[PDB]
């Protein structure tokens, strides 16, 4: 068996369900079986957030959450706190965390300290991923992640559709971002730079500077490729009316 | 402090608190004109629980009376003890409702009940400290168990955190005088379950069968019924008037004796009854006090006890006696009847002494039980409702007064739904 | 809740594939924080309950003393500072 | 220059309390109108001129028992507004007492208590008394615990708690009651000593040869046993004991500190005087398994420190050569890292009687506080009983509905499981 559910129960929370994935590599990974089990069966808007962590981006997480209650997309990210998981919550959205299961830890009942790294009450479904050895790190757990918010997005088989719209937020809050964009731009997904973190400002601030006055401190030279092969979308702007207008556009629409 | 008002509506429930009410008087030694002529100390000290105070030294009681037709009020005010109650209280209409139960709950009692609740809230306000209300009323007949009903709605609506009892007869198959009692049987105790804090069932035909085998008189008449129903209500709060080793009020009854809110129907009993050429022979001991209080033949319901299981139980012992005595033998009728308690509440039998007997006895008890044999009645009612619905026999009379059937099929539904969550606990297990 | 001798642990991990559901299922058969919630939202609400400000007020005053309480019937209210903080209190 | 105060909530604490003081009253000569016809400093106060006033408060949310006290022959003994009274009773819902109706009381008395303790200038400590089955009684016990031990801090409190028997029981609900308050008075209370009924019914059945006890009898002994443990206080005595000279040395770790207590002899006047009462057979009795004050088996334990008063015209070299004997018992036997765990007092002022009562007239007594770890048996059978009726959730609505959470009953069995842990810990043998 490559998968097992579970149901998880947050403390002092939410009634999650889980499910352990015992071999990221294995071909031809059984999606269908996984998210009809799951009861994930329709095609889903899906908000994909790169390098999603704790960050001081409150209201813009609330605008966020009601682009997708309006437009009933599901919300996908790293499984640990990001400051989102209350508005998810109150609106009842689906939160699905994907993360390996070695790199985060199982909340603690009744802990004074939480860890950076606790899986987060306001998940509806948690994908913890596992290689034979149990040695994945993070950014290992990207190839089925994409590939988990692709099917997602598609739904069952026999809807003789177009996939559900999937937009990617680029946070850049952990620096583990690069492999995730690098598979976004490989599948021509659109990307909303957001402001907020170093990274994002520095993208954000380059796109507007011109050729000559482009200064990159933080930004690897590979992402200043994929940046000019990839559909980036600058925000720059904290506002929760924005970042809501922007995701409500590209989960109707595709500008390109 | 801490006293309660008396409301009473319908014949029935009128003519039941005409004798409950000369019962108080004659154990507070009031006369018939309202002036104290009693012996004891004890028997004024806490005379505010049922009676007020008036100019001239006399006293009258908190009842308000209510009925839709004013035969049964003109024929109770000329009987003893009649000139008690307050003229003012009489509230009354001039049509009646003719045993239908639309009639007294939605079209004629909906309008006259303002005037009865102005008179109910004037006592409730001006009281020292609340403590409840008690309603005897009768499920069998149409303005009684549609206007009583309503009320305690609209009482409960208004003091939600007091205490709320219910001294209800109910029709048995057995001896039926109304062929719609079902009807409006099965409609009022939807609404009863939703609202009343107590409920105490009584059953005509039980109330014969201990007249004829126990007491062994040869005719039977309403007079000696409505004197056992007196005596048991009396001796409930008994102990909220007198001094005693334990005091129990009736909110520490409630807490006892009701383990989840939808379960408060009780059947009750009252101790010793003997017949008057065996009243010489019979001596007055502890056991033999319990053992005719466990009885099945002196429960004051035909519901068989021995056919189910006691969640809980309780005792309200009169006279002066020994505690010790008195706990042993609790012990013991629990140890030899482990077959009939529930097994996963232990120590379900609940005690208390008052040191003030009834006048001319020198010990009673008063026994309130809250078992799962009490199913049967609300089963056979069901069956006999269900039985004359199919047809819609009768249906038009209260189908013409803005009544429909839809409130018959939940009234059923969330009957059938009580009757079948009171036997889950039955057959539930440790 | 920790148990006998457990300082601490996580009390709450896993179940069965779901069951609970069921469970949940019958035993289900949130307040909203102004300062917590988008800035329009608390100013526009505090606008509008500065608007009906004077109707919020008439009705708080109209119901705040309908209610039959036992405890300050007229005789034992020793100060006109208790009837006063009772008048300024809903039930 | 030395004082304590006794604290009387509930109508078991109240009733205890009326116990103990007729015997003081006796024992220092006042006549129950308070005026005599230096030993009296301790529970009394000069006046300038006449009476004594005791230094005792009664609370009770019930208003009978105070009013019988009001009236009775000692109206005149206590001050008028330190029988503090409420108007609605608690009835036997913990948290009505806690949360409800507790609150707006309890301001009242801790004003009293300041009062009080304004006077004093050496005050030992204070002594409080409550039957735990019962929701004002627990309820209030521990709020005043809670208040007292954050208004004064280090001073010493002592509590005579009444624990239910194994089997015997008045109410159904008390349970739940119990283990909260004994939840609440583990972290609050210095001393607990326990004190069952079903434990003092047997010994008034075999040694005072009666056969229809009331309560009375039981507060009676319970007096003696007061008078007993403050005797030294009060009496010149060649090895005295003081208050605070406990937790040094019958409390080896702060969570342990319930023990049970014994007395002897115990013997009517009918066949007293054929005996000699020895000291070795009363320090025998004494420690006879059958003579404990509460229904637990010392046998089915060790013990831990053993802290025994006597009285009267006892030597000490008597007293060392009865200590030896039970030393060389096999029966009994010492925890391990215990080599010497008795502490003696003697005391010169023999104990007094009271008239019409039961006890006779002895020069000898022996009291005896001792602590073991058989005490586990309770708390286990209280626990069994608990989690039946917790497994359900039954009889939760009605404390839910008063303010407490859901979680507050858990923590407490926790706190059970964690005393039983640590109680087994103790008792094993390095
Ligand atoms: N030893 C002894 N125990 C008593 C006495 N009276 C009551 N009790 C015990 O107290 C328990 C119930 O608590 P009570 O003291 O009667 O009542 P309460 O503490 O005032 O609590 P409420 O019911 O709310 O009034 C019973 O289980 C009895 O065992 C007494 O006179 N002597
Ligand atoms: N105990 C008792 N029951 C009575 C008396 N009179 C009538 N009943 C019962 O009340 C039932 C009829 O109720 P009814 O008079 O129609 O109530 P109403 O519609 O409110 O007036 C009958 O089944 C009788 O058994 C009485 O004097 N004493
Ligand atoms: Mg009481």
């Amino acid at each position: 068996q490559v998968w097992k559910p579970y149901d998880f129960l947050f403390p002092a929370g939410r009634l999650a369900k889980l499910v352990k994935v015992f071999d990221v590599y294995f071909k031809n990974f059984p999606f269908s079986d996984l998210l009809n089990k799951l009861k994930l069966t329709e095609g889903y808007p899906i908000v994909n957030l790169i390098g999603a962590a704790q960050s001081n981006r409150g209201k813009f997480y609330a605008g966020l959450a009601r682009a997708c209650f309006n437009s009933e997309a599901i919300i996908v990210d790293s499984a640990i706190e990001t400051g989102l998981e209350p508005y998810v919550i109150r609106r009842d959205l689906k939160l699905v965390g994907v993360a390996p299961e070695n790199c985060v830890k199982y909340p603690k009942i009744n802990s004074t300290y939480k860890d950076p790294y606790e899986l987060s009450n306001g998940h509806t479904h948690l994908f913890l991923v596992n290689d034979k050895d149990k040695t994945l790190q993070w950014s290992q757990e990207t190839l089925f992640k994409i590939q988990l918010i692709l099917k997602l997005a598609e739904g069952k088989v026999s809807k003789k559709g177009p996939r559900c719209k999937i937009v990617n937020v680029l946070l850049a809050d952990t620096p583990n971002y690069l492999d995730e964009v690098r598979l976004a731009v490989k599948y021509d997904l659109p990307i909303i730079v957001c402001k907020g973190s170093h990274i994002c400002d520095e993208i954000i601030k380059n796109s507007k500077a011109q050729e000559e006055e482009k200064q990159w401190n933080l930004v690897d030279d590979e992402m200043q490729e994929l940046l000019q092969k990839g559909h980036f979308y600058m925000l720059d702007s904290l506002d929760s009316e924005d970042i809501a207008q922007y995701i409500h556009f590209f989960l109707t629409f595709t500008p390109y | 402090m801490r006293e309660i008002v008396h409301i009473q509506g319908g014949q029935c429930g009128n003519q039941i608190g005409a004798k409950f009410w000369e019962v108080i008087s004659d154990e507070h030694g009031i006369d018939p004109t309202g002036t104290y002529h009693g012996d004891s100390d004890l028997q004024l000290e806490r005379i505010n629980v049922y009676y007020n105070e008036a100019t001239g030294g006399r006293y009258v009681p908190r009842a308000i009376l209510m009925d839709l037709e004013p035969g049964t009020m003109d024929s109770v005010r000329a009987g003893p003890f009649g000139q008690l109650f307050r003229p003012d209280n009489f509230v009354f209409g001039q049509t009646g409702a003719g045993n239908n139960w639309a009639k007294g709950h939605y079209t004629e009692g909906a309008e006259l009940i303002d005037s009865v609740l102005d008179v109910v809230r004037k006592e409730a306000e001006g009281c020292d400290c609340l403590q409840g209300f008690q309603i005897t009323h009768s499920l069998g007949g149409g303005t009684g168990s549609g206007m009583g009903t309503l009320l305690i709605s609209k009482v409960r609506e208004e003091y939600p955190d007091r205490i709320m009892e219910t001294f209800s007869v109910v029709p048995s198959p057995k001896v039926s005088d109304t062929v719609v009692e079902p009807y409006n049987a099965t409609l009022s105790v939807h609404q009863l379950v939703e609202n009343a804090d107590e409920c105490m069932v009584i059953d005509n035909e039980a109330l014969y069968d201990i007249c004829f085998r126990t007491l062994k008189l040869t005719t039977p008449t309403y007079g000696d019924l409505n004197h056992l129903v007196s005596a048991a209500m009396s001796g409930v709060t008994c102990c909220l008037r007198f001094p005693g080793q334990l005091n129990s009020d009736l909110r520490k009854l409630a807490v006892n004796l009701i383990p989840f809110p939808r379960l408060h129907f009780f059947m009750i009993g009252f101790a010793p009854l003997t017949s008057r050429g065996s009243q010489q022979y019979r001596a007055l001991t502890v056991p033999e006090l319990t053992q005719q209080m466990f009885d099945a033949k002196n429960m004051m319901c035909a519901a068989d006890p021995r056919h189910g299981r006691y969640l809980t139980a309780s005792a309200l012992f009169r006279g002066r006696m020994s505690t010790k005595e008195v706990d042993e033998q609790m012990l013991n009728v629990q140890n030899k009847n482990s077959s009939y308690f529930v097994e996963w509440i232990p120590n379900n039998i609940k005690s208390s002494i008052c040191d003030i007997p009834p006048k001319g006895l020198k010990m009673a008890v008063t026994f309130v039980g809250n078992s799962t044999a009490i199913q049967e009645m609300f089963k056979r009612v069901a069956e006999q409702f269900t039985a004359m619905f199919r047809r819609k026999a009768f249906l038009h009379w209260y189908t013409g007064e803005g009544m429909d059937e839809m409130e018959f099929t939940e009234a059923e539904s969330n009957m059938n739904d009580l009757v079948s969550e009171y036997q889950q606990y039955q057959d539930a297990t440790a | 809740v920790s148990n006998f001798n457990q300082r601490d642990a996580e009390g709450v991990l896993l179940f069965q594939f779901g069951s609970r559901e069921k469970q949940i299922k019958r035993e289900n058969k949130q307040y909203i924080d102004l300062d917590k919630e988008e800035q329009r939202d608390k100013d526009t609400i505090n606008i509008l309950l500065r608007r009906y400000n004077k109707i919020l007020k008439n009705v708080f005053v109209k119901y705040s003393n309908t209610g039959f309480s036992a405890q300050f019937s007229n005789k034992n209210v020793n100060s006109f500072d208790a009837i006063k903080e009772h008048n300024s209190l809903i039930s | 220059m030395r004082e304590v105060i006794s604290i009387h909530v509930g109508q078991g604490g109240i009733q205890v309390g009326n116990a103990c003081w007729e015997l003081f009253c006796l024992e220092h000569g006042i006549q129950p109108d308070g005026q005599m016809p230096d030993a009296f400093n301790t529970f009394f106060s000069e006046t300038g001129a006449g009476k004594h006033v005791p230094r005792a408060v009664f609370l009770d949310l019930e208003p009978t028992v105070i009013d019988e006290v009001r009236t009775g022959t000692y109206r005149q003994l206590f001050h008028p507004e330190q029988l503090i009274s409420g108007k609605e009773d608690a009835a036997n819902n913990f948290a009505r007492g806690h949360y409800t109706i507790g609150k707006e009381i309890v301001d009242l008395c801790l004003d009293r208590i300041r009062k009080l303790a304004d006077n004093c200038t050496g005050l030992q400590g204070f002594l409080v008394f409550n039957s735990v089955g019962g929701g004002t009684g627990s309820g209030l016990g521990s709020l005043l615990l809670e208040r007292l031990s954050v208004d004064y801090g280090k001073k010493s409190k002592l509590g005579f708690t009444i624990y239910p028997s194994p089997q015997v029981s008045t109410a159904v609900v008390e349970p739940y009651n119990s283990i909260l308050s004994t939840h609440s008075l583990l972290e609050h209370t210095d001393v607990a000593v326990m004190l069952d009924n079903e434990a003092i019914y047997d010994i008034c059945r075999r040694n005072l040869d009666i056969e229809r006890p009331t309560y009375t009898n039981l507060n009676r002994l319970i007096a003696q046993v007061i008078s007993s443990l403050t005797a030294s206080l009060r009496f010149d005595g060649a090895l005295n004991v003081d208050i605070t000279e406990f937790q040094t040395n019958l409390v080896p770790y702060p969570r342990i500190h319930f023990m049970l207590s014994s007395y002897a002899p115990i013997i009517s006047a009918e066949k007293a005087y054929h005996e000699q009462l020895s000291v070795a057979e009363i320090t025998n009795s004494a420690f006879e398994p059958a003579n404990m004050m509460a229904k637990c088996d010392p046998r089915h334990g060790k013990y831990m420190a053993c802290s025994m008063m006597y009285r009267g015209d006892v030597v000490p070299k008597d007293v060392n050569a009865s200590i030896a004997t039970i030393k060389t018992k096999r029966t009994i036997q010492f925890v391990d890292w215990c080599p010497t765990g008795f502490k003696v007092g003697i005391n010169y002022q023999p104990p007094t009687v009271v008239p019409g009562g039961d006890l006779a007239k002895v020069m000898r007594a022996v009291c005896m506080i001792s602590n073991s770890t058989a005490i586990a048996e309770v708390f286990s059978r209280l626990d069994h009983k608990f989690d039946l009726m917790y497994a359900k959730r039954a009889f939760v609505h009605w404390y839910v509905g008063e303010g407490m959470e859901e979680g507050e009953f858990s923590e407490a069995r926790e706190d059970l499981a964690a005393l039983e842990k640590d109680y087994e810990e103790v008792g094993i043998e390095t």
